[PDB]
Order: structure tokens, then C-alpha cells, then sequence
């Protein structure tokens, strides 16, 4: 129990995710992290709800609106399609609408964004969407991974400064190396609170 | 667009990990694994550490099988993975853990 | 109850053989496999011996993938078995051939 | 084409099918044979229809009524249930009924029985059934494999003698040896008319 929240996880299924610099692929390393996060969020509180959305491929696609049915959630993660480039602002708009319509309005709202690809948007553009989320009581967690987009951490951290309220929103930067992506995230507030 | 695997009202959930030790941090499933055992196992019930029964002639990228409810016949080296798909006995989810490569 | 696996209107048919060579007598699939090639393949289209494209990081016991109609992107070592499940592009059946271990 | 027929394949999913004397299992040796037969019959004539029925488990179960949809047919053979003992009389009756109501009456009618288990019936009762099959123009193919009652070959042969009509019915005795079940069958009239 304790924290009661509805989360929308936005996963990166862009063409950049075929890369094996995260072994065996960025896609597989994300999948394991997302799977672990769904189990941790559902087992934290039986009234938590988790939904899943893809950001690229052939368009932003909701795989499930937020639910407490862990089997239904995990079933979405088999047979992912891969291609294109992420649509970060659209995916955020869609996830927030899903969160707004949650049946149990007692739940806090949280979007987790897996940013595995370059971010094409502008820093000012990202600040406004951050301010909008904050006004609507929506927290954000950002997982920055992938490989040469130098302004990417700056843009993502500007998003974070704009959305953050009472330490509810976080960013994690994790390059590839000896630890799998999921293992780095297990220590961070993405998993701990 | 959604992939779906089913036997009646039981959903089949395929999950793939590069390393089975990753499952140590996968709740709720971790509590059913005995990480000292060799060869893939299925559970006859949902007691703690219940995944202990040896699956017959498993693919060797199979890591294990967890039925999330109800009970079924508990025996080593008799039921292949295919026959276990018919043995939900009211379980709503059959989780099949696979090793990536 | 019956086992069902599917992606939209596409039926997924899992077939298992102890020996790849048994497939050489399996009509009509013996005409679509290219048994001179090493490692499991899928077809980009319908033609004789069209199963030529290398599946990425395949399970050790995967023998090949046959889509029974339509066309799809044809590249070696790019699409995993899981992603191929989204690439029927109108095929009514995806045949997945497995080796018994 | 020219031979146009509707076939019901009766498969043995009794407890006896777990035996490894046919490598790797009687069930898997039977399954490969059935898959090859379904492919051969459906490709022999696009108007052929094949159905599949299990004789044992928790009672006789029709997996599919005769169809020419090879994908629908082959999909029945993944995830078979195993148990009990066969109900050969009930199975043959249900096969006969499915064949009697085939859509295209120009089709010939054939039943193939995989007898991988002991035969818990008396010769006189099998001769009655085969007599009924013969009267209703249904041909029979019998696959005799596995062990342990001494008289099963004679009982199966008596059934064949009563149904056989102008050499249209056949029996194959295949023991656990070097050539797998399917290999033995390929060169017999089960596959070659």
C-alpha cells in the first residue's frame, strides 16, 4: 500500500533500438526493465494501475490503458513492432489523457518515459509541456539511455526542472556497460519511490 | 495488432531474459523460483518456492513455468511444455520464462 | 480447451519435428524451405524456396518461419522471431517450425 | 486430383502415449505422422477435407470437423492433452457422423485410426463396427504401433477384414525400430492411396 498511483510507461520502439551497444539490444534491455517496473508497481499496492504505450513504430499506440492485471500488462510486451522515430510530445499527450480518465481519482499520476533515441524537440518546447504536466499533478520519470545527441541530457533535464514538484519527478542517465539497464534502475527512485 | 496466446480462459505470457538471475528482482515471480536448481521447472501450486518440478524434454532456452493460481499434478520429467499448456486447471495466467539469444 | 496463438487475423501455427529432414516430406512446406542454408530463415514473399532471410538471434531450436501470403521487408539478421510476428502484412497463417529437443 | 475424399484422423492421446519406445515419445511420433498426412491429403486435391479427433483424455473431442484449411488443421496439433484410455467405438461413431454430413457428397469417406494403445474390445464387437462402416461406404486405415496385450494385431486385423471394400481399407503394423513411424507410413497406402 502507502503510495497509490496510476502510471503510464512510454517505451522507445524506434529504429535506434535495434542497436546492440546495450546487450543484446536496446529493445531487449528496455523490455526487461519495463517488465520489472510493472511487477514492482503492481506489487507495491494492489490498487496501483500500470498502462503501456509505444512512441514510435507506425504511430503512438496504447497497448493497455492503466490496469492492475499484471498478466494483461506483461502480455503486451511480447511481439513488439520496431521502426521509425519516437513522437515524444504526442505520446506524453496521450499518456496524460489516459491518466486523467483513471477510474480511481485518488491515485496520483505518473508518466515514465524511456528515452532511448535522440530528442528532436526544442528545449523551450519541452519546458512548456513540463509546465503543463506539473499543473495537472502529473509526475514524470525519465530514463535517458542510448549511445551522439549532445543536447539530449540538457533537453531532458530541462523537461525535468519544468515538471518537477516536491521531488516527485526524476531523471536517470544510464550508459551501456557491465550492468544491465534494469540493474542500474533498481537503485534509483524509478523503482524505490 | 496485439499478439495473443491462450488456452481457454488462460492467458499465456511469454517473458524473455538474458540472465535468469534477473528474475531475482522480478516481483511477484521471484518468490516462486529456487535459484539453486538445474533445468527448468514448473509449479504445482502457488506456495513459496513452488517451481521445482522438472519439465520433460524442455527447449534449452526455456527457463521455467509459473501458473498463477489453482493446483496441478506435480511430477518430474513427465510433462513437456506443450502438455503443461493444457494444465492450467483454472489458472488465469501461465507465465513462460525464456532465455534470450 | 484449444490452444490459440494469433496476431490480429493471422493464425500462428507452431509445428515441431525431431528432425529437420522430416520437413522435406511435408507438403507444401518442403517447396518453401531452402534446406541448403544454415540457420532458420523466413520468406519475404511466396515463391519456391523463398525461406532465405536469416532470423535475428533465433532460439536454438527454431527451424524456420513461413508466411503463407503477401510480402514483407527482406533483410538478413535484422528481425527477431518476436518482431516477425508483427510482419504478416496480410498473411493468414504464420507457420513456425521447431525442433524437438 | 480425381481422388476426392473426406478423412477423419483419430489420434490416440491416452496415458500409454508417453512411452519413449518410439523416440522421443509415442505422442510426438504420432504427431509428426499426422502433420505429414494432413499436408499430403490437403495438397493431393484442394477439395479434400481433413478432420481431427482425440479418442482419450477427458473423453472424445473433435479438434476440427473436416476442412481444407491446412492452417486450422495443423493448429489443432499443438498443445495436445494426454490422459486416460481411448474410447475407440465412440470415436469411430463420431468420425462416421462427421463424414456422413460432409458438404460435398461426391467425396469418399475415410477414417484413419492411430491405435497406439491396448485394444479393450472383443473381436466380435469390432467386426460389428466395421460391418457398419462398410455398409455406410466408409474406408478405414489402421496404424498399429506400441506393445501390452498379445491379441491386438489379430483384433485390429479382424476389424479391417469386416470393413474392407474392394481393397480400400488397410492396416500397418509398425514396431519401435530404426525407421520412425512417419517414415514407415510414407511408403504405405496410408499416404499412397
Amino acid at each position: 500500500g502507502m503510495v497509490l498511483e496510476a502510471t503510464m510507461i512510454c517505451i522507445d520502439n524506434s529504429e535506434w533500438m535495434r542497436n546492440g551497444d546495450y546487450s543484446p539490444s536496446r529493445l531487449q534491455a528496455q523490455t526487461e526493465a519495463v517488465n520489472l517496473l510493472c511487477g514492482a508497481k503492481t506489487q507495491s499496492n494492489p490498487e496501483n494501475t500500470v498502462g503501456i504505450l509505444t512512441m514510435a513504430g507506425k504511430g503512438v499506440r496504447v497497448l493497455t490503458t492503466p490496469t492492475s492485471d499484471l498478466g494483461k500488462i506483461l502480455a503486451c510486451m511480447h511481439g513488439l513492432d520496431v521502426g521509425g522515430e519516437i513522437n515524444l510530445t504526442a505520446a506524453i499527450q496521450i499518456a496524460q489523457l489516459a491518466l486523467k480518465h483513471r477510474q480511481n481519482k485518488n491515485q496520483r499520476q505518473r508518466i515514465i518515459v524511456f528515452a532511448g533515441s535522440p530528442i528532436k524537440y526544442e528545449k523551450k518546447a519541452l519546458e512548456i509541456v513540463g509546465k503543463r504536466l506539473k499543473k495537472n499533478s502529473v509526475s514524470l520519470d525519465i530514463v535517458n539511455f542510448g549511445e551522439d545527441d549532445e543536447e539530449k541530457p540538457q533537453k531532458l533535464e530541462a523537461l525535468l526542472t519544468a515538471v518537477n514538484n516536491n521531488d516527485g519527478s526524476h531523471i536517470v542517465h544510464v550508459p551501456s556497460g557491465a550492468n544491465a539497464l534494469s540493474d542500474v534502475l533498481l537503485s534509483t527512485p524509478v523503482f524505490t519511490g | 495488432a496485439p499478439h495473443e496466446e491462450r488456452v481457454g480462459d488462460m492467458r499465456i505470457v511469454n517473458i524473455t531474459f538474458s540472465d535468469i538471475n534477473s528474475i531475482k528482482n522480478f516481483q511477484p515471480f521471484s518468490q516462486y523460483f529456487d535459484f539453486t536448481l538445474t533445468g527448468p521447472r514448473y509449479n504445482g501450486n502457488i506456495a513459496q518456492f513452488a517451481m521445482i518440478w522438472k519439465i520433460k524434454n524442455p527447449p534449452h532456452n526455456l527457463l521455467g513455468v509459473f501458473f498463477d493460481n489453482n493446483t496441478r499434478d506435480d511430477e518430474d520429467d513427465k510433462y513437456t511444455l506443450e502438455e503443461l499448456k493444457q494444465m492450467g486447471n483454472g489458472a488465469k495466467n501461465m507465465y513462460i520464462f525464456w532465455q534470450y539469444e
